[PDB]
């Protein structure tokens, strides 16, 4: 009715810039003005494709991983209360580690609750 | 409302399982960034103020409902040495201060 | 050896599904923001 | 590959009339099974004495 | 007992549940609540130290509090080597975890059997939003008319748990002559055990504690037998007030870091995780 | 046997990054193996670190989920593209959007940049691909003649310099110039939704749920016919010693040889801890530029990364 779905997409190549300039208008927005006229390539030092076909890739990459895994190797009175020590072995316990591919069970999620709601 | 449709595909029950995952990913994130929004005062519609605390209420129901369902799976959390503990200590001190206990109140009652 | 909902572990971890010759990495907010820039101009 | 049509909880565009049997043939919230633990006697019965 | 409404109160920083029962329960539990505070007031249930008391605003309550520190004996002594620390805190999740079976038994403690079932089958309703239902089977529904007296009760069983039957009833006094908030029947009643003051605002707990170096040496051996420091990392996650300047916000010395550290630690065994924690 | 396979080495999973909040749909390298792009259906488009697996930038700036992602290799940009309708140039000298290309009628499947004119093509659910002037924002052609969305496209230097299929199940090989179609190939029966251009010898492939195939360039002759993979297979991508990789919606991924078309490992690897059965699923992967890794975007947010196993021949058929 008029609430419906769509079930086929608009087609494209029937409107401004699609055949014939939709017959040359004489309209253009001010999005379509002249700006960044000038494309920027790569200098010698960025990674430009002179310097980028005689490099082999896969000793810098090996020696990279190998830096990359040394540096995470080299990184890593009142004696009668009714209620004793109850936590004695809790060293924190590492939830703030683990990652859950759940936006209801995360700890991000739970960590929101835990705020905004009292 | 545990979906489950009794005769359909698994492709197509796992399908949109699929997607309907998706889309909580996308409502339960955009509910997080409206919230922080609100919260440090940024700009704001005033729509997606009520949007938010309805998605917020939404979400706080389902993790109501998880907890309700854990503690009636899970059993008590109190273990019956620390609430005889905690039953013994307020028995202890109620005669200690010599309560007199709440009658019903009653038939007659002048105030 | 009650579990409290506060802990209720599901999903067990990274380390236990893949393994221990796969390095897991889980990345939350990252290294030089975006005034420090990818490739850089000739200065 | 026969997909059975969506009988639904909310909506009914062409103000149909269902019978309940399909209308409420929602299993998931009857196989919820509210099941409970033994730990409760524990509690109950320790209180009790 | 019918099903209540829910919704929420939106203070743009966090919200607040508002609660939504049926007049003629509603009713009833107005009742019910002025009944239960009159005759708790009568019977005098509640210690002093139940603070959102009547004849009391709480800047009156802070400054009865601040007296209250500027009279105790020797207060501001430190010459042989003495510590006050303060401490305060919450119940985290006093209010989500009271267990209903143990809230019967302990409301039958306190009122008429049949007062208590109504009390502990009326926190166990239908909770509704717009499609969902659920059954409130462990918290309690903070929108009752009757559940401040729940709250303040249950909140009296968890400062007996904190203080102690000995240093309560000293704090309360006799019960044919019991004294008011901050106050001691005797000089050494005060200087007994390093609880000096102590006041509970709804969920919210403050205490007071005088050290000798002796007490504050060995509460730190106990800490630091259980959670050592070998790189001095208790100086870096130790939370001090920045709103006042530098000069007068909290130095960092190590034994008033590990202090603090082993006095909330000490508080926070009192407690069971199942109960509430801090 | 008429054919005897070349034995290839094989692959084994050795790092899982996570950190994304949405499916990764796309994944590219750069051209000096410093870094790598993906992009998420959390609205963002992450810089991470290729050696050592760490997140190095975030950028924001999309309002839908990006679904192709590029890196050029003349100039230092970064173009994008996504459900949003937005395609976007971002200048990586300033980490900000500088050009956006204006025009698609719907969402935006995928892009890619032609190595030698400076020319972006882009593919749309508006069953048309576009061709864009990176300098001055503007639609050179619109190429349309599919009747269907339009999923996947690639360039050449050489002859048909575009080619594209879509789900029509249909490849149209085209010409730059002109604008128009030169070969349709209506040999696959479900929808093509990876098409993949072989480095060296002058052949490309092409994925649908029914099979794959490879195929010559000129005029798109028949060659041959990889089967086995019989899944929504969504990318396809070629190593140059001729290992063909296709992941696929349910998770499963095949490693193939590219001329004689044998299949010689599947890998079925496993879903994120908190992640769900039916959540697995591969949308993009991409060799490095030293072609020994075989980074994975996939439906668990995740980017799993691949290597070849050092241990000698326990294999060949």
């Amino acid at each position: 009715t008029a609430a419906r779905p769509t079930f086929e997409p608009a087609r494209g190549g029937r409107g401004k810039g699609e055949g014939d300039l939709s017959q040359l208008s004489k309209q253009y927005s001010s999005r379509d003005l002249p700006s960044h006229t000038k494309i920027k390539y790569r200098q010698t030092t960025q990674d430009a494709p002179e310097e980028v076909r005689n490099r082999d890739f896969r000793r810098e990459l090996e020696e990279r991983e190998r830096a990359a895994a040394r540096e995470k190797n080299r990184d890593r009175w009142d004696d009668d209360v009714v209620f004793k020590n109850c936590a004695k072995g809790v060293d924190d316990q590492k939830k703030d580690k683990r990652f859950v591919n759940d936006t209801l069970r995360s700890e991000f999620h739970k960590k929101f609750m835990e705020k905004y709601i009292k | 409302i545990p979906w489950k449709v009794p005769g359909l595909p698994t492709p197509i029950e796992n399908m949109i399982l699929r997607y309907v995952k998706a889309k909580a990913d996308w409502w339960t994130n955009t509910a997080h960034y409206n919230r922080e929004r609100i919260r440090r005062g940024a700009t704001v519609d005033k729509t997606v103020c009520k949007k938010n605390l309805g998605r917020l209420t939404r979400l706080y129901l389902k993790a109501e409902q998880e907890r309700q369902h854990n503690y009636l799976k899970d059993g008590p959390y109190i273990t019956a040495e620390e609430a005889v503990a905690v039953y013994t200590t307020t028995v202890h001190w109620l005669e200690s201060r010599r309560f007199s206990p709440i009658p019903f109140p009653p038939l007659s009652y002048k105030h | 050896e009650v579990v409290l909902h506060e802990d209720k572990k599901y999903y067990p971890t990274a380390e236990e599904v893949y393994g221990p010759e796969v390095e897991t990495i889980v990345q939350e907010e990252d290294t030089q923001p975006l005034t420090e820039p990818i490739i850089k101009p000739v200065k | 590959w026969k997909i059975p049509p969506c009988i639904s909880n909310w909506k009914n565009a062409k103000g149909y009339t269902i019978p309940l049997d399909k209308r409420l043939a929602a299993d998931g919230r009857g196989l919820q099974t509210v099941h409970i633990n033994e730990n409760f006697a524990k509690l109950a019965e320790a209180l009790y004495i | 007992f019918k099903e209540v409404g829910i919704e929420f109160m939106d203070l743009y920083s966090h919200l607040v549940p508002v609660y939504d029962v049926e007049p003629l329960e509603k009713i009833t539990d107005a009742y019910l609540d002025q009944y239960l505070w009159y005759e708790a007031d009568k019977r005098r249930l509640f210690p002093p130290w139940i603070k959102p008391a009547d004849t009391e605003p709480p800047p009156l309550l802070v400054y009865k509090w601040c007296q209250g520190i500027n009279n105790l004996q020797d207060v501001w002594e430190t010459s042989e080597g003495e510590c006050n620390v303060m401490l305060e805190s919450r119940f985290e999740k006093m209010y989500e975890k009271i267990d209903l079976t143990l809230l019967n038994r302990l409301l039958r403690l306190i009122v008429d059997h049949n007062i208590a079932d109504y009390m502990t089958a009326k926190n166990n309703v239908v909770i509704n939003y717009k499609d969902m239902n659920h059954t409130n089977s462990y918290g309690i529904i903070r929108g009752l008319q009757f559940a401040s007296f729940i709250v303040q009760y249950y909140g009296l069983v968890m400062d007996l748990l904190v203080l102690g039957l000995h240093r309560a009833s000293e704090m309360a006094g006799p019960p044919q002559m019991p004294n008011d908030f901050l106050s001691f029947q005797d000089i050494a009643t005060e200087a007994a055990h390093p609880i000096r003051l102590f006041c509970r605002y709804i969920d919210r707990i403050h205490i007071f504690f005088r050290f000798t170096a002796d007490e504050a040496r060995d509460l730190i051996q106990r800490y630091l037998t259980e959670h050592p420091d070998p790189n001095n990392e208790n100086i870096v996650g130790y939370n001090n007030k920045k709103c006042w300047p530098r000069d007068a916000r909290m130095r960092l010395m190590k034994h008033d870091v590990n202090l603090g550290r082993a006095v909330f630690w000490d508080i926070k065994n009192r407690l069971p995780r199942s109960v509430t924690t801090v | 046997t008429m054919p005897k396979p070349q034995w290839h080495p094989p692959w084994k999973l050795y790092r899982v990054i996570s950190g994304h909040l949405g499916w990764v749909r796309c994944i590219a390298v750069e051209p000096g193996n410093q870094w790598f792009v993906t992009g998420s259906a959390d609205r963002t488009i992450k810089i991470w670190d290729l050696a050592s697996g760490k997140l190095k930038l975030s950028l924001t700036g999309h309002i839908s989920t990006v679904r192709g992602v590029i890196v050029s290799t003349r100039s230092p940009y970064l173009f994008s593209c996504g459900e949003d309708k937005q395609v976007k140039c971002w200048d990586l000298e300033y980490n900000k959007v500088i050009r956006h290309y204006h025009g698609h009628l719907s969402a935006v499947y995928g892009l890619d940049l032609h190595p030698t004119i400076d020319v972006l093509v882009t593919c749309s659910r508006d069953s048309t691909a576009r061709i864009w002037d990176v300098r001055t924002k503007a639609s050179v052609h619109t190429l349309s003649g599919h009747t269907n969305a339009v999923a996947t496209v690639r360039c050449q230097a050489a002859e048909p310099q575009i080619i594209t299929g879509s789900h029509d199940t249909t490849i149209r090989l085209w010409d730059l110039v002109a604008g128009k179609t030169r070969v349709t190939l209506t040999n696959h029966k479900k929808s093509v939704r990876a098409v993949v251009l072989h480095p060296r010898h002058y052949t490309f492939a092409s994925g649908s749920p029914d099979n794959i195939k490879q195929w010559k360039f000129p005029d798109g002759s028949f060659i041959q016919n990889l089967s086995g993979h019989n899944a929504i297979i969504n990318t396809l991508t070629v190593n140059s010693d001729g290992v063909l990789v296709s992941g696929a919606d349910n998770g499963t991924m095949h490693l193939w040889d590219w001329r004689t078309g044998y299949n010689f490992q599947r890998v079925h690897a496993a879903v994120q801890p908190g992640s769900l059965d039916s959540e697995s699923g591969i949308f993009a992967c991409a060799f490095d530029q030293s072609e020994s890794r075989l980074l994975t975007a996939e439906a668990d947010k995740t980017i799993k990364v691949y290597r070849e196993d050092d241990t000698a021949t326990e294999e060949t058929h």
